[PDB]
């Protein structure tokens, strides 16, 4: 938010989440679908 | 450290370098207080530990019972059931 | 002018939101779908009776016994490291601030000794929301500041004035601006 | 630098209700020191040449005065490094310390990976059967990544050139770790430490002498237990096959790594796919890193107190601990269909508990 | 500005200013405006007066008959406090959104305290008048007077007279008034003192406004505005909410005493002033 | 500061009140404002025109002074030797300097026909000036000599071509040369890391 | 008037959308840095690829060095 310089951790958060959604979606299509 | 509205100092003398961390965590004593402390050279310092032993032990052991012991007993049981099925499975395949 | 074309798409979606915005309070729409709100209501009499119900009741008993052992209120568990709660604490009147200070001191001492309070000192309701009026005013103040000043990613001079240049205002709080001086006796930002 | 020493180790103020759960950071640091001292001393008489490495360790024990003491202390202390770290990390998950000590948590995770890599490099140096065949296997799980293997070895197989370079890396990485410990402490003292109750409080006292004497008491226990195990051999921390010379054309009957790598080695063993097993490795680390941003994952304001006291639903960290113990048992067993079935049962708990920690 | 719909850019690129870009549809036959003052009044007693000269920048002003001559020994400094709290939080708008929205509109606004009158004013493009009216009237209709906002204004409250000391002409004038009308009416000071800080709380302020800030004691004036449009928006500002009710007050006559006062200060010149009373005033 | 002075007694370097080293002839003004008149009525050597080194003014200081074994430099002025309890009284009739300990611990300032408060007012350091002060000590008007060039000779003025394209092609060329040097050093480091020529051959059978 | 106050309140309703427009502006200024860093990456891994591939990325321009050694056997 306005007033602080914590500017990299919000980027790390969005990359980690996206990476998890892709790992567990690539495994289901191989086992289930 | 402390919030800005607590870090504000009443005095004006400069903060010395060996005390930088002390004043980064200043906190206002809202309402005030009165403190009494005795010198360690004039106290019994081992008897108080044993005087309160039973009360302290009850508090700690009671807190840990449900959360730690109950899942541990279940894990122990699963370890035995696992080892009982391994033996029976070896004889149903290799023994005549 | 490739930037002006992208700006036209943003603007079209923007005007659509505005043209469909109501001018008075309207209840929010249900989140869960009708298929999910039908299974829950059908299994409710059995799921609630034997599982969810006792889970809720055990939770409140566990919380109440821990707080009462230490003489604490539920709202004493929030930290002043949250910006919203820090602003709320600044708005308190003296009498409420003094009682919180005292309860926090007493609870740290009791947790150090690991000794329960007597039962007659535990006869109180710990779930009274004494911070609520100040929390809701704090949220209003900080939401205004963010909408009026923090709507864009602003540029700045890098590693100048004790800060990094990417948004921080208080100096020396990131490693690449650590160790401000090699000589001297230093100083406090609170004494500038 | 003496004003920094007195500001951070003498006059630093701490909450009165600290206890031994807050002493294991100091113990880990002291284990690094002991390893650096004993490691350098061993280096004066070690030979990286593959044809003579195994013999140089034995000659060191059998002929050199006090050679047995430095060899056995270095091996035992390595086990205590990982036990302390495990207790250190578990305290954080019990108290949700990463809520506001965000960069302290992330920096710690980097230190953990550095220590894992260091230990793996050191275990290959004595150049016994388990040295060779454990490196061959663990370096094949990384085969899905293209060309990440033949270069680290500098050959077509774990040859004599790999041993020379594992010695240099093993020498260097610990000192890099010492640099990152400084960052770790920077991010901690920026915010200040938490306490077991999870509350803010003004009942604090100076580090010296009250809190400094608790660290000292724990150090005594550590030194006594290390020497007890080192000089008498009560537990079996090393595998016997590493007392056998390397043979490239004879695989040992049972290949198992050190205990502190067993659990995740079991997880990767019950998953048949080789590519899917490595994705499982990344997802677990990603989950631990994401906890640094737990405040933002839900709009409800969180609290540090998790209310495990007298609670019959327990907590996710406790359930994880028992799943890890269960897998250490599976990893140490001979492959059998029944072991594989239960190993998969525990793997689900091992992974699901991590994911749900991000929910509240 | 979330994107932009127009994509034509600067259509006058490359054309120098010695050449005109207007079209015949932009030409008109001039018709002079209504430059005489027009008068109107609302039902709550507010008097309104406006005039139009055909300019594009308008001036707006709200005059209140509540100056320092109405203060007493328990109130000295209250009118100066109200001036420094102008454009603070109201029932329907916060301090930050009020001052930030005026700036973004390109307007200037302020509050000036005097011995007989208080004035709130703003200047802006004449199409923004309806937006500026509520931000002027809100100060006298429903101010909140929040504690933490009073505590943030206490600094600038003392720096006024301190800045006045190094302004000789303004200091000679103050000394002339304090000495001409000793301890009464026109002799009260304009700004606060360290003593005034003993009664700087919302209850004292709100009690002063309830005696003097009724609509009957106020006039609104605009220049370069349409009279009828100004009346409509002023009516809409007062229709849904209750204003301070009227009150009968007796105005004390000033008592002229004369006298003498000196004030030594480092300076190369000797400033001297001598005056007499004018009976009846305006 | 971290530097200490070295004021101590010395048996070989006698005190300046007894061996001054510097030329010990000074004038004395009743009030230092009078030096402004000396500066406008005395002539300066730097206002005369000379052309040869042989015509330069000769110093009044003597070259024969400091002596000793392996003493390379032979002329000095000041020293930190401690002054004794009863120093030598300066002889003002010969032009000797009176300052510091030689004012406080001697009777050099007594005048029979003046009050003491008046006499001692003339013995502050600003009251004394060495002979030759007005004729010699320079006071420059600039750092630059008119016999030397400055930017007026080298400036590119109207009608000149723009230099920006050349300045940045100079710097860019240095960088694409330095980038190539770095890329080559890294490629050589990676090769060294890879298998050697003796092991590549053993694999072929 | 209540109508005026309503329009001022709504002026900042689309905070989330405006932050997204900020994302676009900044990422458009940053993304060109991928070209310098991309050239250097290919420049580094070029010599580790087969000869046949090295001649394809350059359209037959690149060829083996001719330093006067390892010639055909009679
Ligand atoms: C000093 C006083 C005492 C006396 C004097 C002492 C003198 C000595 C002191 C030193 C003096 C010399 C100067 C040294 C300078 C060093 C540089 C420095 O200071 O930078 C600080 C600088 C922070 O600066 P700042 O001013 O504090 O804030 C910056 C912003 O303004 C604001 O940013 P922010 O606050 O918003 O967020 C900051 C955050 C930003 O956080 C991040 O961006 C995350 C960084 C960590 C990521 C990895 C952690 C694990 C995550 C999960 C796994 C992910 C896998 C990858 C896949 C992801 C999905 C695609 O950073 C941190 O949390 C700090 C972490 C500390 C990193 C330090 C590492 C330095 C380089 C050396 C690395 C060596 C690694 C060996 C171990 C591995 C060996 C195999 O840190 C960085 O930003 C650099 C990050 C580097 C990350 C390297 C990660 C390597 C490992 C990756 C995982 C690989 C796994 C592979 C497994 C394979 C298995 C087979
Ligand atoms: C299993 C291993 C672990 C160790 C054994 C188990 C643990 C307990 C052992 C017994 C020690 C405590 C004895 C009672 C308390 C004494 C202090 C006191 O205040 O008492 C009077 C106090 C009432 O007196 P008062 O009139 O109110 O106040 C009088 C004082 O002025 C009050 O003044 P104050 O409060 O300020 O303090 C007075 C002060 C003054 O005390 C004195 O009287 C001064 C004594 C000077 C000597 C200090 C001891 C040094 C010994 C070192 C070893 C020998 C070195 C010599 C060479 C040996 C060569 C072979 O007291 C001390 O300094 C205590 C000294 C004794 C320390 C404990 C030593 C135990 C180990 C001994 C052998 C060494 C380890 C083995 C290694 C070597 C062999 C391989 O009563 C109590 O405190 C309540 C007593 C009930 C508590 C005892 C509960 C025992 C059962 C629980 C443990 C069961 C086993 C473990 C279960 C958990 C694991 C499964
Ligand atoms: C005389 C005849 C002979 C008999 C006598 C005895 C003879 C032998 C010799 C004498 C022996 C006694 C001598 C006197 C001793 C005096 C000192 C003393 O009492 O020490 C206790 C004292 C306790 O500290 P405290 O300040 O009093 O209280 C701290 C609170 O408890 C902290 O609580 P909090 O609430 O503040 O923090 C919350 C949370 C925060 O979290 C933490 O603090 C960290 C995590 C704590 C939990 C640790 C477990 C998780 C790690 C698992 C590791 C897995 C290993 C992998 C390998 C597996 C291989 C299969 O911590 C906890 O939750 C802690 C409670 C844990 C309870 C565990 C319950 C287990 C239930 C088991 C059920 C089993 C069911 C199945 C049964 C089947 C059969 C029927 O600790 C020390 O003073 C430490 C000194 C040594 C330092 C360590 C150096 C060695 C490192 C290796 C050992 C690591 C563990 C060490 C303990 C760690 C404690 C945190
Ligand atoms: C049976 C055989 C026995 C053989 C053993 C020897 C027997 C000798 C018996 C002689 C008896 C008759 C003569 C008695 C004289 C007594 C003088 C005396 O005590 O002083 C009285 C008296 C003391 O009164 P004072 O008040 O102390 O006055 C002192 C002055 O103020 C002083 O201060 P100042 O300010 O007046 O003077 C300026 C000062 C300051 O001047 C400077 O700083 C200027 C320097 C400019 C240098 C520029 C150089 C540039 C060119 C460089 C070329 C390239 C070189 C680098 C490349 C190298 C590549 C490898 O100049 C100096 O410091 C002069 C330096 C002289 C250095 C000569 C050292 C010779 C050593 C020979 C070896 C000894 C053994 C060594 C150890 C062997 C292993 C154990 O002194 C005078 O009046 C002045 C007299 C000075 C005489 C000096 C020369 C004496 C030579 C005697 C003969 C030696 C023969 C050796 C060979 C024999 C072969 C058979
Ligand atoms: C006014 C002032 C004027 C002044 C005078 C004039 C000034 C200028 C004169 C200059 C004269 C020359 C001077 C000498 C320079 C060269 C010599 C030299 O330097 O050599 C290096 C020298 C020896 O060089 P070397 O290694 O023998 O050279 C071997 C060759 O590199 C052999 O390399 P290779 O065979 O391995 O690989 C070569 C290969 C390499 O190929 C590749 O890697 C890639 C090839 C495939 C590219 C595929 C591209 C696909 C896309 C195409 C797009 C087309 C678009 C078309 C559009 C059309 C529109 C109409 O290239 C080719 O095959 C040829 C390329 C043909 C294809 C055409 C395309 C080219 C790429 C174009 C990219 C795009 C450009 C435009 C971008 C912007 C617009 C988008 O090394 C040293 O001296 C080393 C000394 C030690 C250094 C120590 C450094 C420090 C150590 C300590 C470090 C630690 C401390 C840190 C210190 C840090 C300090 C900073
Ligand atoms: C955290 C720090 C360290 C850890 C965890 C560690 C771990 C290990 C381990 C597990 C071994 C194999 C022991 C065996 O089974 O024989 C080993 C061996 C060795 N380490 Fe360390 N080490 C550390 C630091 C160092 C340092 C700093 C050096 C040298 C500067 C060093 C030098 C050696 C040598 C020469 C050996 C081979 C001797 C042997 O295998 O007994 N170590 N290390
Ligand atoms: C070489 C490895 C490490 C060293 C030397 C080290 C050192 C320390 C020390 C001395 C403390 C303060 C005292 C204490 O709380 O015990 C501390 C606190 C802390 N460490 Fe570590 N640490 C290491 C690894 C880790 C790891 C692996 C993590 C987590 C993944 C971590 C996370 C934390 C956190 C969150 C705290 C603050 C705890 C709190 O105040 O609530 N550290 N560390
Ligand atoms: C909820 O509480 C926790 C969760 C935890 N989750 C995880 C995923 C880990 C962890 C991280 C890295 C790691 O590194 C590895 C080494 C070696 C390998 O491979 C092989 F084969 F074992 F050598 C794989 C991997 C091994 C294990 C923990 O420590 C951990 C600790 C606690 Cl308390
Ligand atoms: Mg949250």
């Amino acid at each position: 938010s306005y007033g602080n310089g914590t500017v990299l951790m919000p980027i790390v958060r969005r990359v980690f989440i996206g990476a998890l959604v892709g790992i567990y979606a690539y495994a289901a299509t191989d086992v289930v679908l | 450290g402390a919030p800005k509205f607590e870090r504000k100092m009443l005095g004006s003398y400069p903060v010395s370098p060996e005390f930088e961390m002390v004043w980064r965590d200043r906190l206002t004593a809202h309402g005030g207080y009165i403190q009494q402390t005795i010198s360690p050279y004039q106290l019994k310092f081992i008897y108080p530990f044993w005087h309160t032993f039973f009360a302290r032990c009850w508090c700690k052991c009671s807190a840990y019972a449900w959360p730690w012991v109950w899942p541990g007993l279940i894990t122990f049981g699963l370890v035995k059931k696992m080892n009982h099925d391994v033996e029976e499975d070896i004889r149903d395949h290799y023994w005549y | 002018q490739f930037h002006r074309e992208i700006g036209k798409l943003f603007a079209s979606y923007s005007n659509k939101i505005t043209a469909n915005s109501p001018v008075q309070y309207v209840p929010s729409p249900p989140t869960k779908g009708k298929v999910r709100r039908a299974l829950s209501s059908a299994l409710m009499p059995v799921w609630f009776k034997f599982f969810r119900g006792p889970l809720d009741r055990w939770n409140l008993a566990v919380m109440a016994k821990y707080l009462r052992d230490h003489g604490l209120m539920y709202d004493d568990l929030y930290s002043d490291k949250e910006p919203v709660f820090a602003r709320a604490l600044e708005l308190l009147p003296p009498d409420i601030q003094a009682a919180r200070f005292r309860r926090l001191m007493r609870g740290t001492y009791l947790n150090h000794l690991r000794l329960y309070l007597p039962v007659h000192e535990q006869n109180y309701d710990p779930f009274i929301p004494y911070m609520a009026p100040y929390v809701e005013e704090a949220k209003f103040q900080l939401q205004e500041e963010e909408e009026l000043l923090g709507y864009h990613m602003w540029e700045g001079v890098w590693y100048s004035g004790g800060v990094t240049g990417f948004g921080d205002k208080e100096p020396g709080e990131h490693f690449l601006v650590a160790l401000p001086n090699l000589y001297g006796a230093g100083g406090s930002p609170m004494q500038a | 630098f003496m004003s920094l020493f007195r500001a951070h180790l003498v006059f630093y103020r701490c909450a009165l209700n600290l206890n031994s759960s807050y002493n294991f950071g100091f113990l880990v640091a002291m284990t690094f020191v002991l390893q650096i001292i004993t490691g350098i001393t061993l280096a004066f008489r070690y030979t990286s040449e593959a044809s003579c490495a195994f013999a140089s360790v034995q000659h060191l024990v059998r002929e050199v005065a006090a050679g047995w003491e430095f060899r056995m202390l270095h091996a035992t202390t390595a086990s205590f490094v990982f036990l302390c770290i495990l207790i250190h990390m578990t305290r954080g998950l019990y108290n949700w310390s990463y809520s506001y000590l965000t960069t302290a948590w992330m920096s710690g995770l980097v230190l953990y990976l550095l220590t894992i890599a260091t230990a793996f490099l050191g275990y290959v140096l004595p150049w016994g059967q388990m040295s060779f065949w454990g490196a061959t296997v663990i370096t094949n799980l990384l085969s899905p990544i293209p060309y990440l293997v033949p270069w680290l070895l500098g050959g077509y197989y774990v040859s004599d050139v790999t041993l020379k370079r594992f010695f240099v890396l093993h020498f260097i990485l610990p000192f890099i770790g010492c640099i990152i410990i400084v960052l770790h402490i920077f991010y901690l003292h920026l915010n200040g430490s938490s306490n077991p109750a999870g509350i803010d409080t003004a009942l604090k006292v100076a580090f010296y002498p009250h809190m400094l004497m608790t660290d000292a008491k724990c150090l005594s226990y550590l030194i006594g237990l290390i020497f007890l195990q080192a000089a008498f051999g009560l537990m079996e921390l090393s595998h016997p096959d590493n007392s056998i010379p390397v043979n490239r054309f004879v695989t040992p009957l049972h290949i198992v790594p050190e205990w502190y790598f067993l659990a995740y080695y079991a997880v990767l063993k019950v998953i048949p796919s080789k590519t899917g097993g490595l994705l499982v490795f990344m997802s677990s680390l990603i989950n631990l890193g994401l906890l640094s941003e737990i405040r933002a994952l839900n709009t409800r304001m969180l609290i540090r107190q998790q209310f495990m006291t007298r609670n019959v639903v327990s907590g996710w960290v406790i359930i994880w601990v028992y799943s890890m113990i269960f897998l250490i048992i599976i990893g140490s067993a001979i492959p059998q269909a029944t072991y594989i079935l239960y190993g998969r049962l525990a793997t689900i708990l091992y992974l699901t508990t991590g994911l749900v920690l991000c929910l509240y | 500005y979330v994107g932009k719909e127009n994509t034509k850019g600067n259509v006058y690129e490359g054309i120098p200013l010695d050449q005109s870009i207007l079209e015949p549809a932009d030409l008109r036959d001039y018709v002079p405006p209504h430059s005489n003052i027009q008068y109107s009044k609302l039902d709550n007693g507010l008097r309104i007066a406006s005039m139009d000269r055909g300019g594009l920048t308008a001036s707006l002003g709200l005059f209140v008959h509540a100056g320092t001559r109405f203060e007493d020994v328990t109130n000295f400094g209250v009118t100066h406090m109200i001036q420094n709290l102008a454009f603070a939080s109201t029932a329907h708008l916060s301090l930050l959104r009020t001052v930030k929205t005026i700036e973004v509109l390109g307007a200037n606004a302020g509050c000036v305290v005097g011995r007989e009158h208080l004035v709130y004013s703003a200047e802006c493009l004449r199409s923004h008048m309806p937006l500026l009216v509520p931000m002027l009237t809100g100060n006298v209709l429903f101010p909140r007077f929040l504690p933490w906002e009073l505590k943030a204004c206490k600094e600038k409250l003392i720096m006024a007279r301190k800045r006045l000391e190094h302004m000789p002409d303004q200091m000679v004038s103050e000394l002339l008034h304090t000495t001409a009308w000793h301890n009464n009416t026109l002799g009260h000071k304009l700004h606060c003192t360290e003593r005034s800080l003993g009664h700087y709380n919302p209850d004292v302020i709100r009690h002063y406004m309830l005696q003097h800030f009724s609509p009957e004691n106020m006039v609104f004036v605009g220049v370069n505005v349409n009279h009828d449009e100004l009346c409509t928006w002023l009516m809409r500002a007062f229709v849904d909410y209750n204003a301070i009710p009227p009150s009968k007050r007796t105005v004390a006559s000033p008592v002229y005493t004369g006298g003498d006062v000196r004030l030594e200060t480092p300076s190369p010149h000797a400033h001297m002033a001598i005056a007499f009373e004018t009976p009846g005033g305006w | 500061s971290v530097h200490s002075h070295n004021i101590r007694p010395d048996k070989h370097e006698l005190p300046a009140s007894e061996v001054p080293l510097y030329y010990n002839r000074f004038d004395q003004a009743d009030h230092p404002s009078l030096w402004q008149l000396e500066e406008e009525q005395q002539r300066k050597h730097l206002d005369q025109e000379v052309t040869d080194v042989s015509q330069l003014v000769e110093p009044v200081s003597s070259p024969h002074q400091t002596e000793g074994w392996f003493k390379r430099l032979r002329y000095w002025h000041y020293k930190e030797t401690a002054e004794p309890t009863f120093p030598r009284t300066p002889d003002l009739s010969k032009g000797e300097l009176a300052a510091g300990a030689t004012v406080t611990r001697t009777s050099v300032w007594h005048d029979p026909n003046e009050p003491a408060i008046v006499s001692v007012s003339r013995f502050a350091p600003d009251n004394f000036r060495a002979v030759g002060f007005a004729e010699n000590v320079p006071n420059p008007e600039s750092t630059n000599s008119d016999s030397h060039p400055d930017f007026r000779e080298y400036r590119l003025g109207p009608g000149s071509v723009d230099r920006r394209p050349f300045v940045y092609f100079m710097s860019a060329s240095y960088f694409f040369i330095t980038a190539s040097m770095m890329r080559s050093f890294l490629c050589k480091w990676v090769h060294y890391w890879w298998v050697s020529r003796d092991m590549l051959a053993a694999g072929t059978t | 008037s209540r109508a005026v106050y309503a329009k001022l309140w709504a002026s900042t309703a689309q905070y989330t959308q405006r932050r997204h427009y900020a994302w676009y502006q900044i990422w458009s200024r940053v993304i060109p840095w991928s070209v310098p860093w991309g050239i250097f990456a290919m420049w580094m891994v070029f010599p580790a690829m087969p000869v046949e591939y090295r001649q394809a990325l350059t359209f037959g321009i690149w060829q083996k060095p001719n330093i006067g050694t390892h010639g055909p056997d009679p």
